[PDB]
């Protein structure tokens, strides 16, 4: 569930 | 083919294998490896002893032989830097009667001596810059190749010509003693120094033959280390960018992306040196996809962040020609991509590599590769995945600035800063 915040930045990071 | 002597690694011990069966007589403290490399350390027992077939010398006056090897000197000490610009040392003799050649290093220059039977004498030399932000010979295997004639003394680095004296005063040179491998001089107790393939031609080596054999000697199935040495699996490592050489990637602060900083310099106020920090940025580590890391293998790139193994991906469906890799825990998603195969592109010798990401093991499909582009923040550099470089790499002859060019540094002592 830390990965999902992660995974959550990443697709703020690409957008 | 000409070579009449040829210093090679067997047995845990070094051999001459010319085919003319000299005596090599390897000391204790001379350190060896499968790889063909040998280290001259400062203690005494650290020596290499060869006697020369006696029937197969050099010509002792029109002087028509040639010496080639691979060498790897460490870099200064920060704090030792007028001994090392100043004390010259000797690295490999052969002389007999006070005549005959010998090879010798004083900090940054590495140096051919010619001694004739009258005491006359004369040297050619090859030098390298200590100031460049990145050095592509300091601390790194490169190939070393003398040769001689009448009428000059040559220095070849790498296969291209450096340096050339007119070697005319220098008469009857005596050409059978033994040759002796160790490190004679003042020198300090840390100072060492590496060597490989050590071969020796009775016949002056022309360039092309020259660029050739450091060619051949060059090529391997296997890729290589910043140093030159062979890249493994299971080894931490710093990444270089051989098209950004002073940037870094750091993962960007509670940001699964990795950004690129410019590289730390030598900050001390010495007036000789200077240099780029190396030991910076994230500590990688490569992974089989299922030892030596062989060109079309497939691994996981990865890296250590909070006392963990992460890896690096891409995001499958990326829409731009380039995005930034998602740097992040060992997971299983499908959202992403974690298989990369490494690629050497480039024809020509390198210590360079590229990362691919595909699909899988078996598709053909190419999704990019991995380097650095500017992304709309004012602008900023990130690590990335790009399809552009997919085009670049087909360009010949292979473009050294493209940011798809890695290379992995690891600790190595021979490199402190
Ligand atoms: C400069 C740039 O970002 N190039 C990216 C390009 O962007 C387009 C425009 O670019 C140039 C260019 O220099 O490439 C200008 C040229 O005139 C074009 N050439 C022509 C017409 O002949 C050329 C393009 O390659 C096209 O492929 C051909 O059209 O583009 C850029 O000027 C333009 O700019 C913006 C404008 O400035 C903004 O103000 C405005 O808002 O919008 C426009 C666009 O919105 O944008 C153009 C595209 O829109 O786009 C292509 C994609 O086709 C590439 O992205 C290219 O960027 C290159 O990306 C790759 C990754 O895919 C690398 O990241 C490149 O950077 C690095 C690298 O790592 O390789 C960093 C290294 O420092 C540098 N190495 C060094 C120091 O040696 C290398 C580089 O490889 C070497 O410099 C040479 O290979 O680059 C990145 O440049
Ligand atoms: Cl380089």
């Amino acid at each position: 569930d830390m990965f999902a915040k992660l995974k959550e930045k990443f697709f703020n990071e690409i957008n | 083919n000409n070579i009449i002597l040829n210093l090679r690694y067997k047995d845990n011990n070094l051999i001459d294998l010319s085919g003319y069966g000299a005596k090599v007589e390897v000391y204790d403290g001379v350190e060896l490896n499968d790889k063909n490399q040998f280290k001259l350390t400062s203690s005494a027992n650290s020596k290499i002893r060869v006697t020369q077939n006696q029937n197969i010398i050099f010509n002792s006056v029109f002087l028509d032989f040639s010496v080639s090897f691979w060498i790897r000197i460490p870099k200064y000490k920060n704090d030792g830097i007028q001994n090392y610009i100043h004390n010259e040392y000797t690295i490999i003799n052969c002389m007999k009667n006070n005549s005959g050649w010998k090879i010798s290093i004083r900090g940054n220059r590495i140096i051919w001596t010619l001694i004739d039977i009258n005491g006359k004498t004369k040297s050619v030399f090859f030098e390298y810059n200590i100031r460049e932000d990145i050095s592509e010979y300091i601390n790194r295997w490169f190939f070393v190749t003398i040769t001689n004639n009448l009428n000059n003394a040559k220095i070849y680095i790498n296969g291209k010509l450096e340096s050339n004296t007119d070697i005319k005063d220098i008469r009857e040179v005596i050409a059978n003693g033994e040759i002796i491998f160790k490190l004679d001089g003042d020198i300090d107790r840390t100072q060492f120094i590496w060597m490989k393939y050590f071969s020796i031609f009775n016949t002056e080596l022309s360039q092309s033959n020259i660029e050739e054999r450091y060619k051949i000697q060059s090529y391997s199935e296997y890729l290589k280390d910043f140093w030159g040495n062979p890249l493994m699996y299971n080894k931490e490592y710093y990444m270089f960018n051989a098209g950004n050489k002073n940037s870094y990637i750091k993962l960007k602060k509670d940001s699964p992306v990795g950004e690129i900083l410019t590289r730390s310099k030598y900050n001390q106020n010495s007036k000789y040196i200077n240099y780029r920090d190396l030991y910076i940025g994230e500590k990688f580590i490569i992974r089989r996809k299922s030892d030596i890391v062989r060109k079309e293998d497939y691994i996981y790139l990865d890296f250590f962040n909070l006392n963990q193994e992460w890896r690096v991906y891409t995001y499958k469906y990326f829409k731009k020609e380039e995005e930034k890799l998602f740097l992040a825990p060992i997971s299983d998603s499908d959202e992403f991509y974690n298989t990369i195969q490494i690629k050497e592109y480039d024809e020509q010798p390198t210590y360079s590599c590229q990362l691919l990401f595909k699909k899988d093991e078996e598709s053909t499909d190419e999704i990019g590769l991995i380097g650095i582009h500017r992304f709309y923040e004012e602008y900023k550099d990130y690590f990335c995945i790009s399809k552009w470089y997919l085009k670049e790499v087909k360009r010949k002859p292979y473009n050294l600035k493209l940011g798809c060019n890695w290379q992995f540094i690891p600790k190595d002592e021979g490199w402190t800063e």
